[PDB]
C-alpha cells in the first residue's frame, strides 16, 4: 500500500 | 486474533519461511536474505540498482557478525524500514 | 502488497490509530497505551491481574523518559513480544 | 492464533 510506494521513494 | 497478534504471527511466520530453505531454520543466511528481499521486499530492492547495497545491508545487520540474521536482527530490518515509513507519512502529513 | 509489506504498514497504522486519540498523534500517552494494551493486547493484558504491570511496562519502554511512547518506542514493545513468542515456538518444537 | 495463546502464557 503506502509502504511499497515510499519503499519504492526512500533508498 | 488482533490485527497486532496477527501481525505478529506473521513476523514469525515470514522469518521461518525465509530460515528454512537451507538446514538452519533459527538462521536467514546471506542467501536467503537475498532471495527475502528480492521477494518481500521487491518494491524497495528493484530500484537499487547497485547489488552492493544488500552486502552492505546485511554487514549492518549482522550485529554479532556470525555472517546471518538471527530473528531479533531481522526484526530491526523491519523495524527500521516501518519507522523511515512512517516519518515520510508525519513529514507529509505535518507539512 | 507482500505479507511484509502489510505487516509494516498495519504496524504504522495501529501505532497511528492508538497515538491519535488526543491532541498529539506521534506519541501514544500512558491512557492511551492502557487503552492499547486492553484491546490490541487483551489476551496477554488480561491473564497479568496487578494493575502495576502495565505502569512498569511503560516505564521500561519509555526510553528518553518524557512519559510517552514514541513510535520507535512502541515498536520494541511489538519487538519483545515477537521474540519472546518466537523463543517458545523453537523451545517447543526444537525440544 | 500462537501468538495469543502465548502471550497468555507468558507472563
Ligand atoms: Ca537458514
Ligand atoms: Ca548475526
Ligand atoms: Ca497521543
Ligand atoms: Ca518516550
Amino acid at each position: 500500500a503506502m509502504v511499497s510506494a515510499f519503499l519504492k521513494q526512500a533508498w | 486474533p488482533t490485527e497486532t497478534e496477527r501481525c505478529i504471527e506473521s513476523l514469525i511466520a515470514i522469518f521461518q519461511k525465509h530460515a528454512g530453505r537451507d538446514g538452519n531454520n533459527t538462521k536467514i543466511s546471506k542467501t536467503e536474505f537475498l532471495i527475502f528481499m528480492n521477494t518481500e521486499l521487491a518494491a524497495f530492492t528493484q530500484n537499487q540498482k547497485d547489488p552492493g547495497v544488500l552486502d552492505r545491508m546485511m554487514k549492518k545487520l549482522d550485529l554479532d557478525s556470525d555472517g546471518q540474521l538471527d530473528f531479533q536482527e531481522f526484526l530491526n530490518l523491519i523495524g527500521g524500514l516501518a519507522i523511515a515509513c512512517h516519518d515520510s507519512f508525519i513529514k507529509s502529513t505535518q507539512k
